[PDB]
């Protein structure tokens, strides 16, 4: 949506894979340029959990958006 | 007062027998040439609308007229002195070269004629065509292709709607060589105004001559290509052979009988006045051709001693020899066989006496008079600056008015459809942005007193048309460009079965007695200038040929301006109409005011229109630039605005309820702000 | 009577008394009150004039900033104003259209200037909602 | 002497104080046309002689303080 300049209650989770494609038959030589990320989960669920890596960088980082995160 | 009752008594009479000829029908007609009467006289025109909106169409069209001859334009520096349109500010567009100076007569008279025009104009398209759409027409725009229109004659037909497809289709061959001639100019413009034209860009509108970019022919000194040969003028030659007022005529016709065409009339030589009178008589000077009936042609012009009036007055001998030939027609079929033809045929008369090959045979030029292929180049390159330079205009300002009419373009996009196609097919960019408050067709003479343009397309194509079909039939050996049709009889031939047709055939019959074709053609346009297209190509063998649409003159001062209202606030955020623009603007004013007063000790009083906004998007998007409050030539540097910004950053988030990451102005970050307090 | 009054005027009963105390919303870290400020107000007010004819009366009117006219500035900060049409100099918009179009906006123009609705009074307009709950 | 004033609903039409000016203020019952002509005037002119008649009071105090 800044690329193209769209509002932002058009663009979500619902249609993204059906408005790319309209941005590639409207401007083929603007749309180059972008990057557009690959990421789904079972590569975010698969990461390093590796040894002192769960209670000091997994669980700490979750804590920071709870309410009343200096109790948990 | 003796020729408005007497003016009056011809228009009440047209109209009692115009309603009388509804008495007949006209499908019922078998003949072609009382066809052809009955349907001239059979129109309705006006008077199909109700009676209280015939009398607001006329009130409109008077307040539009009366706008455009009497608006006087106030100078930012002494406002006692107000400049007004014909005498003033045309004269600055054509003479200055100054950047700052055109750059305020373009925006002033534009913007405030703009700004009248327009809601008179708004309600001018509304009403004509409704007056269009009782007439059988589906818009205005096809009331007026409807001259070029032809009805059932066997194979000579001609739609209203045909006319818009040979437009366009004769336009994009002349596009190579206006391209050529677009980039000599714009290298010529470089070295007139250095840091202000983009090598790859647009022109800026404000510096091609004139008020609206028709004409090109006032760069003629900044574009001359060798401006050490004089580009040849007989004026001199006239004043030492003692010629009077009379012999310029006298010339005249004996070249129109050299063709095989009659003599002037012998009442020509008493009734009609050559020059202003011997006494100080008050009588507008304005050459001119009249027609007045009965076998009474008379010629009103002031004539000086100039080749530019002895080229005139070809010009209008031409326009009096087209009228005696088709006076043994009835009536109602004595003008031009459509509205380009008349003007078409005086000026084939004025390019075969403007050669150096007519003038040294009629007595004028020095019997040892060598031409050059240099001078021919300065010759050619003044033809095309009035001949190519205006025909993308004339082009590109029908096709918005056609568009207007049918409603391809909705009233919210007049001004941004305008502006897209002034960079497109001309190759001209604004220098300041326009929004939907201004009227920039309205501010031409045309627009604002309803006339139509197409004719001045259609007229430069039949002129080389006409010319190149009579100097086949005249022998010629050489370039088109040197051709005079002295001394033949078989051209004049050529000529003349043309010239006595009227209005009795249609005009597509018309061209085949001269030309051979059917349509109008723009190869023989192409052939005139192929010396000056040859040596365009050569002189862009370094430069750029073309234009990019994204430049402008304004665009590297510009800040762009991203809002995200629903991630700010989300399902509560107000809607961004434009009240919210004013208020953007007024904040950005505020901030200009205190960053002069406490950085640089200054009192400068900016306003909400000192702030211009340009390319207004949905995901609420624009540039902004600020200007000085009543120099519109004063653009505020980047680095300045920045630094104002940066200065109440603070208070134009509050203003709006945003928080830096739902304002961004694109290329000024947050910077401060270190953690800490545990000691 | 013989005699006048100078306290009479013939625009003085359209006008609205607008008090502001800055040092009671802020205190020390509270900006100072020059002209730039009142370009501000009077652009706010000619913002929440358009605003209340658009989505009222349905009609839009471009209001300016000199179409609010400024009398009897004070150190206290205090001023009277009254609304003009926009080259109709002699058209006063009524005292009862300006109050329902503050009380539209008075939301905004707090949020413009960092005020709170007792430090930003418009004596005579006064504000009246709020029902407090929850408890169910 | 060379003043012009507007009349809001033909800016093509400005009136020179005195030809047209001082015949409305001396004629006119109209409470709107009188409460037009004399702002309008008022603030333009105004305005102008502000900053010139500003200058004007710094340099005749001192052409009068050196004649003592
Ligand atoms: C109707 O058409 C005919 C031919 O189609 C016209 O007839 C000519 O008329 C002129 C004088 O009126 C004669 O000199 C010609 O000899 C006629 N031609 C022929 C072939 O006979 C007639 O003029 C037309 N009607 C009108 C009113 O013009
Ligand atoms: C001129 O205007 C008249 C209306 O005043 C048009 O006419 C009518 O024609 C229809 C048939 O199509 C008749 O039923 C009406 O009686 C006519 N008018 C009336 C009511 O008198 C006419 O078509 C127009 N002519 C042109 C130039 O198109
Ligand atoms: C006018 O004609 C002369 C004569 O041919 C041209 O001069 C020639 O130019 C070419 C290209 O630069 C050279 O290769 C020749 O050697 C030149 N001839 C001589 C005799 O020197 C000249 O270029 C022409 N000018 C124009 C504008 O066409
Ligand atoms: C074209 O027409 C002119 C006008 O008749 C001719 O000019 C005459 O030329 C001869 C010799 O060149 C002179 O003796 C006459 O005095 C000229 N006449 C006039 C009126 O000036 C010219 O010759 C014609 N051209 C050709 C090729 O025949
Ligand atoms: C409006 O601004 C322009 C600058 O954008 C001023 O033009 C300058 O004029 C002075 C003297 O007149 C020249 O020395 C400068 O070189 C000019 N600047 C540029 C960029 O050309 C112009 O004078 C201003 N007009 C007014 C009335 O203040
Ligand atoms: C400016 O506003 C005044 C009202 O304040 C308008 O005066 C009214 O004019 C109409 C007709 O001209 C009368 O019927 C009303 O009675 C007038 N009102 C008052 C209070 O006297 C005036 O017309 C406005 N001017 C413009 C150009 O709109
Ligand atoms: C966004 O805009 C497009 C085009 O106007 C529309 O088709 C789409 O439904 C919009 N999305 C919404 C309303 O969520
Ligand atoms: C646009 O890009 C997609 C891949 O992202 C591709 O499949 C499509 O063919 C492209 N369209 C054009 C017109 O090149
Ligand atoms: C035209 O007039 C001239 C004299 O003015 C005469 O000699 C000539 O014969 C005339 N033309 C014709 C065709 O009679
Ligand atoms: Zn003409």
């Amino acid at each position: 949506i800044n690329g193209f300049d769209l509002p932002e209650g058009n663009v979500t989770q619902e249609n993204f894979v059906d408005m790319q494609q309209r941005c590639n038959a409207s401007d083929p030589a603007a749309y180059a340029q972008l990057v557009f990320q690959t990421c789904d989960i079972n590569a975010f669920l698969s990461e390093a959990v590796e040894g002192t890596g769960l209670a000091f960088i997994v669980f700490t980082e979750a804590i920071t958006k709870m309410p009343l995160s200096p109790l948990w | 007062q003796n020729m408005n009752n007497a003016g009056d008594k011809w228009s009440a009479f047209l109209k009692e027998q115009s309603t009388l000829a509804q008495m007949y029908p006209l499908q019922e007609i078998q003949n072609l040439t009382v066809k052809l009467q009955l349907q001239a006289l059979q129109q309705n025109g006006s008077s199909v609308l109700s009676e209280d909106k015939s009398k607001r169409l006329n009130t409109i069209l008077n307040t539009m007229s009366t706008i455009y001859s009497t608006g006087k334009v106030c100078n930012p520096d002494n406002p006692q002195e107000c400049l007004l349109l014909e005498p003033g500010l045309n004269e600055i567009m054509a003479n200055s070269l100054d950047y700052n100076e055109r750059l305020w007569a373009w925006e002033s008279w534009r913007s405030e004629v703009g700004k009248q025009l327009r809601p008179l104009y708004e309600e001018y398209v509304v009403l004509k065509n409704e007056m269009a759409r009782a007439n059988h027409y589906e818009d205005y725009g096809d009331y007026w292709r409807g001259d070029y229109e032809v009805n059932g004659v066997d194979g000579y037909d001609y739609s209203r709607g045909q006319l818009i497809e040979d437009v366009e289709h004769t336009f994009e061959e002349i596009k190579p060589l206006y391209e050529h001639l677009h980039a000599y100019v714009r290298a010529k413009l470089m070295n007139a105004y250095p840091s202000y034209i983009s090598p790859i860009g647009c022109l800026p509108a404000h510096l091609l001559g004139d008020m609206w970019g028709r004409f090109w022919t006032n760069l003629y000194s900044l574009t001359v290509p060798f401006g050490q040969k004089p580009n040849i003028d007989v004026t001199d030659a006239m004043v030492d052979q003692a010629w009077d007022a009379q012999r310029i005529f006298k010339e005249a016709e004996k070249f129109f009988v050299s063709v095989g065409l009659p003599n002037m009339t012998q009442g020509f030589w008493e009734n009609s006045m050559l020059t202003d009178p011997g006494n100080v008589q008050k009588a507008v000077c304005h050459p001119t051709a009249w027609d007045l009936g009965k076998g009474d042609f008379r010629i009103l012009m002031c004539t000086k001693v100039t080749m530019d009036d002895f080229l005139t007055a070809h010009h209008e001998m031409g326009h009096i020899q087209y009228d005696m030939a088709y006076a043994a027609q009835p009536f109602l079929l004595r003008n031009g066989a459509n509205e380009g033809f008349h003007e078409a045929v005086g000026e084939i008369m004025s390019l075969s006496a403007a050669t150096p090959k007519h003038l040294k045979s009629i007595g004028l030029l020095s019997p040892d008079f060598q031409e050059d292929n240099e001078t021919e180049i300065n010759f050619l390159l003044k033809q095309a600056l009035t001949i190519v330079g205006t025909l993308p205009f004339t082009y590109m300002l029908e096709k918005w008015r056609w568009m207007v009419f049918k409603g391809e373009i909705p009233k919210d996009q007049w001004m941004k459809k305008w502006w897209e196609m002034k960079r497109e097919i001309v190759g001209v960019v604004e220098p300041v942005p326009h929004d939907e408050t201004y009227c920039d067709p309205a501010s031409l003479f045309h627009v604002s007193n309803d006339y139509s343009f197409i004719r001045y397309y259609t007229r430069t194509l039949y002129q080389f048309q006409f010319q190149e079909a009579l100097c086949q039939a005249a022998k010629h050996e050489g370039p088109l460009h040197k051709c005079d049709i002295s001394n033949s009889t078989e051209a004049g031939q050529k000529l003349f079965n043309m010239l006595r047709l009227g209005k009795s055939e249609p005009w597509t019959l018309a061209l085949e007695n001269v030309v051979g074709a059917k349509n109008m053609n723009v190869r023989p346009l192409l052939n005139y200038f192929e010396p000056l297209f040859t040596w365009l190509k050569d002189q862009n063998k370094n430069s750029f040929v073309g234009w990019s649409t994204d430049w402008s003159p304004y665009a590297d001062q510009s800040i762009k301006v991203r809002i995200s209202l629903k991630s700010a606030l989300g399902d509560k955020a107000y809607e961004w109409n434009d009240n919210e623009m004013y208020l953007f603007r007024s904040s950005v004013a505020y901030a200009m005011r205190q960053y002069f007063l406490k950085v640089k000790n200054q009192m400068i009083l900016f306003g909400e229109e000192d702030v211009r906004v340009a390319n207004l998007k949905p995901r609420i998007s624009f540039n902004f630039f600020v200007t000085a409050p009543k120099n519109v030539s004063d653009i505020i540097p980047r680095t300045e605005v920045e630094k104002a910004i940066r200065m109440s950053r603070s208070r134009i988030n509050d203003a709006f309820r945003l928080n830096d990451n739902s304002l961004e102005f694109l290329g000024i970050q947050p910077t401060l702000g270190p953690p800490n307090q545990p000691p």
